[PDB]
């Protein structure tokens, strides 16, 4: 019944820490 | 990620990085001993092989000997080294031609899909069905019993002895009798099941290096099958044809 | 009638300072909420098995959070809010940076929930 | 958690009535058929995880719980308006799916087969799944139990002796077979992650008063227990 | 043989400037090292699969950094130390807290490799 | 020989690590 994870919104950049290695 | 780090490097620059990054800094436990120091200049060959040339394809094609070869001019640390330890190091590139192992590549209808087997350990990568020969075994006989046993098909039905690539890979002598007319129906399952992970079907041309168009990734993968791809292309041109 | 509003509360405060002593009011309610979390290090939205009704509450010591009691679990969720920024509104879904950096995606049942309760908080903690 | 381990009774059901029943939307308070799934939630709440916690508060069959936080709360007094009985009359004819396993135990009736999913939600439970349309209930237990462990019980299984239940709105039935060999090679068929022998000793509530994850296990262990002591004083 | 090293350390940082120009110098070298990381969330250390030779740099702006030479793919990794309390020494390993607040760990072969390089790296 | 397996890794000094999501 709730929306699968899939279809939620991309968060903010801000929010999501960059990847381990450059 | 490292996939354009050798697209604009030329060959000695690549010697270069293979000996910083294999051979010249070990620890000293490791330089003494000679079946570690071959290790190091097989590895430095496969990550040339699987790495350096899915970028920049110029760079030639090289077996382990000839690699050894012009790794040992460019550095001349390694020359010394190659000198001394002259016998070890040649019974380590040819231990191989003692050791013939026979296989099949079983193809679909269409030979356009071939059958290709997985091991879980390590990096074991794509390969076709193969293991060493025998005292009471023929060639097709070998091919057969290891072709079941990993993939638990019965080829005697349908195998041709005139058939075959017959390659020389490290030494090691290579036959892997050609098969095709396989259904893709055909429902895959291991006798020694507790070594091979996976069996599957592969489009020939999604194979790394079996067309000019690169989608070149995972060549490290299927390092196995590759030698056999530019033969086995002809032999299934030639066979189209009749 | 009201008088079973304020009994209703007072139950709902009741349970939630059995868990929570330090809850002091319920600012508003949710029916239902799925709560899902972003893990930073796939980049993708994975759902956890956190779902049950939503209180927005006041601590003694006047910060604002909100509790869900799990319906699937005896483990609940009560994160606090810190500042507006924090909180934002997309689509159907409040997306909430915790204090530990973790995002957290809340998806209500009610849509008419959904845009209330964002607006409560932000008059909450101005 | 330990949320429960010194609730009191009552406070058990303060918190089993904000939780499933007192908030829930217009429309699913508005139907006694919702009502009903929102206390078969509710009690199998109280039975799977807040008796694991405090086995001295009591094991209850479904309708006497549902009459016992019936009577905690006035506000859903209104359901049984003009009749009383209205609520439990219709707990006690629902249609619930039948769900049909086993309960395999050890030669020694000390270890039991459990299994786990995926998730890391998923808890041990027992083999036990949803009947088909005109299977038996045997044939299902049988079916359920070689789809999730690999192992065929249909020689061993005894029609006669099984654990009824009444739980989370499922009419759950575990037969139970014993002298099962440790040595047995499980593997599943199917969603199963692991099949395991667990020790009953070690499940909670099995020890008289000993207080990690499990699924519809621990309301067995007490109708189990008795299974097992009449087998074992017989012998 | 003295010869032997100045061949062998000017490959070494030829090959190091050739993937990352602003290379100046090598401080030290260590002969293997693994990567780990911490997987915040999951709490729990990750295997990186980067794995090969340790080389402590010095940068053209004199920073202090390390870059280590994948052996398993041609993906390297190359940190800068701020600050001495960026790196500890925790039961025979290295854990490095990187400028973009990732927590890595080293793991060296070599003991005297491990404690030696972390000295140094208490300076600068 | 290969290197140890992450799960020896000692754990990271808690003020450089954040909190895990619910307490
Ligand atoms: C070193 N050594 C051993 N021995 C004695 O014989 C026993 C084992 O001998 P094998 O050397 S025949 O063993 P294996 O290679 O493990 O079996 P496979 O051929 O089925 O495995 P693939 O990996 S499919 O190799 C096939 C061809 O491709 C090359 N290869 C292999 N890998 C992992 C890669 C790769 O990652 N990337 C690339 N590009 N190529 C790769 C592989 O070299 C081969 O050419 C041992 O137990 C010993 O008893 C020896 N005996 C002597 N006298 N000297 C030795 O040095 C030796
Ligand atoms: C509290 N509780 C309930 N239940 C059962 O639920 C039934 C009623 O319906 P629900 O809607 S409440 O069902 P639910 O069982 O709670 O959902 P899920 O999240 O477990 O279901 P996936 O969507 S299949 O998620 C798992 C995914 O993980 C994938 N995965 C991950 N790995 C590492 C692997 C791998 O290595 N190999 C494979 N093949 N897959 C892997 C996987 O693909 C899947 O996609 C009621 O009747 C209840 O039966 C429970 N059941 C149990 N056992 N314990 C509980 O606590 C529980």
């Amino acid at each position: 019944e709730p929306p699968s994870p899939s279809v939620l919104p991309k968060p903010p950049s801000h929010w999501v820490p960059v990847s381990f290695n450059p | 990620g490292g996939s354009m780090s050798f697209t604009n490097a030329t060959f000695s620059q690549v010697l270069d990085d293979l000996s910083a990054r294999f051979i010249l800094n070990l620890p000293a436990e490791e330089q003494s001993s000679v079946e570690r120091l071959c290790f190091q200049i097989e590895q430095a060959h496969w990550f040339y092989e699987d790495f350096i040339r899915a970028q920049n394809d110029q760079l030639p094609s090289l077996g382990l000997r000839v690699f050894s070869a012009k790794l040992f001019a460019h550095c001349p640390l390694l020359w010394k080294w190659s000198k001394v330890h002259e016998e070890a190091f040649d019974d380590f590139l040819r231990y191989k031609t003692r050791i013939p192992v026979r296989g099949a590549i079983m193809l679909d209808m269409s030979m356009q899909q071939c059958v290709l087997v997985k091991g879980w350990k390590a990096s074991s990568g794509w390969g076709f069905p193969k293991g060493k020969i025998d005292k009471d075994e023929s060639d097709v006989d070998c091919a057969i019993r290891e072709v079941y046993e990993e993939t638990g098909f019965d080829c005697s039905s349908r195998i041709n002895p005139n058939e075959f690539i017959d390659m020389t890979i490290r030494g090691q002598n290579v036959r892997l009798y050609i098969i095709p007319g396989i259904s893709l129906d055909t429902r895959f399952e291991s006798r020694t099941r507790k070594e091979i992970s996976k069996i599957e079907w592969h489009n020939l041309m999604d194979l790394p290096t079996f067309k000019k168009n690169k989608p070149q990734t995972m060549k490290n993968k299927f390092y196995m099958v590759i030698p056999f791809l530019a033969p086995l292309k002809k032999w299934i041109k030639k066979r189209n044809i009749a | 009638m009201e008088d079973e509003n304020i009994l209703r509360n007072a139950v709902n405060l009741q349970v939630l300072k059995f868990h929570y002593p330090e809850i002091e009011s319920i600012i508003d309610i949710a029916s239902h909420v799925a709560v899902y979390q972003f893990d930073v290090g796939s980049q993708k939205w994975l759902k956890t098995s956190i779902e049950g009704t939503f209180f927005l509450v006041k601590d003694q010591r006047a910060r604002v959070g909100y509790v869900i009691l799990n319906r699937n679990s005896p483990e609940n969720l009560y994160l606090f809010i810190n500042h507006p920024s924090n909180v934002h509104l997309v689509d159907r879904y409040l997306i909430h940076r915790t204090e530990n950096q973790h995002v957290v995606g809340l998806w209500m049942f009610d849509p008419n929930d959904m845009s209330r309760i964002f607006n409560i908080v932000k008059e909450s903690l101005l």
